[PDB]
């Protein structure tokens, strides 16, 4: 693509510089170029990829929600007609969001997932797949909303099944995946009980495994377990 | 306040 | 341009929504489209314009400085050769920064400044002109650095001369202009004394005029006077 | 800490 002429290593290096510069769109494009080199990503690179897009899409999601709330307010009784702009601009932000999600999903489908044989990679990419369908679900309102949700669900489920089989319950990817899948349940699938059961069980199974960990692994896991607890506290 | 995802 | 088909009012409305969504690139493009409608900007619109670009360019400047420092570190004795990437990517960010600054300067030159007859508009745009040449000066290293600086200086000076003639010393635009011109002196023109004299005099002349102000004007001015003082405290 | 401009 645009990054076709840059060395894979240089893209990765630049992705890391963009991350330092908080230039996440650039980071994302560098990482996309790196993915598109066709080589599997190392753990670090997969996290670079994830960080880049999460940040890009997180800005678009936060924007979309701002615009969505504005738009919902203009749709209330007594709201003064302001014309199409709010909807137009929400749609613009939404479209751009969908296109980032489509791009990530496209990187996962071509060909990250199919080449990812290790649990850490495969779960990670499936989680990412769940996450980006989830972001699509967040803005979905059409005939495809159920299928988008189902795709998020199916990706998360396959990631959960592998993570459960192949990773310790404290594995940060397993924990992050469960955290997000729990959020998917709560806020996308209208299954707050499942969301809560998932976060509870995940937290408790991780708790029971902490003893196996070095101090640094302990810190990685407990960091994520705390996010599970924050949700549980929020949700209960 | 916003639920966490990672 | 891209915004040629959108109503001026809709661009302004969208600029305001983008601002709410913190989507400053979008805000900036909307405001650029609005400027390019050819009509003068109202005070609010000029501030929308300024806010949009300041934020865009402020992200690029912060990025550039991150990358610049990295690059300077790779240029120190004992630094491990990392190849061209840091410089390349600094240059990419720098180029994009220059292009934003060129775009703003281009909006000012075509045709904001020449149509801006009121002090509040004309000073404001000249300040903006000084600011965007200043941002260009910040990254300038070539044969044009002196001329870029001179352009910043000349714009600020014309803005200062008008502001001094036409605005009260507490006018927030006069204060912001003096604040930036003082920063220009300190950090671009290597004239920290002038920077300090300017911020001192500006602060003190504004102080002596506060008594004329309503509470809300007082708050606007003192807000800026505090930035002058913060610099003075920083610089002395 | 960073000088102010506006
Ligand atoms: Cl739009
Ligand atoms: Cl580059
Ligand atoms: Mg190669
Ligand atoms: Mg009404
Ligand atoms: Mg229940
Ligand atoms: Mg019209
Ligand atoms: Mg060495
Ligand atoms: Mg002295």
């Amino acid at each position: 693509g645009a990054m076709g002429s840059m060395e894979r290593a240089s893209l990765i290096q630049k992705a890391k510089l963009a991350e330092q510069a908080e230039r996440y769109e650039d980071m994302a494009a560098f990482m996309k170029g790196a993915v598109e080199k066709g080589e599997e990503l190392s753990n670090e690179e997969r996290n670079l990829l994830s960080v880049a897009y999460k940040n890009v899409v997180g800005g678009q999601r936060a924007a979309w929600r701002v615009l969505s709330s504005i738009e919902q307010k203009s749709n209330e009784e007594g709201s003064e007609e302001k014309g199409p702009e709010v909807r137009e601009y929400r749609e613009k932000v939404e479209t751009e969001l969908q296109g980032v999600c489509d791009t990530v999903l496209g990187l996962l489908d071509s060909h990250l997932i199919k080449e990812a044989g290790d649990a850490e990679s495969r779960v990670f990419y499936l989680k990412m797949k769940g996450d980006y369908y989830r972001y699509l679900a967040e803005v979905a309102t059409g005939d495809d909303k159920k299928r988008i949700i189902d795709s998020a669900r199916s990706a998360y489920q396959e990631a959960m099944d592998i993570s459960k089989k192949e990773m310790p319950p404290t594995h940060p990817i397993r924990l992050g995946l469960a955290l997000n899948f729990s959020v998917f349940h709560y806020e996308i699938a209208n299954s707050p009980e499942e969301a809560i059961s998932l976060a509870k069980t995940t937290f408790d199974e991780a708790m029971a495994d902490l003893h196996t960990l070095s101090e640094d692994s302990y810190k990685d896991s407990t960091l994520i377990m705390q996010l599970l607890r924050d949700n549980l506290t929020l949700w209960t | 306040k916003r639920r966490k995802s990672v």
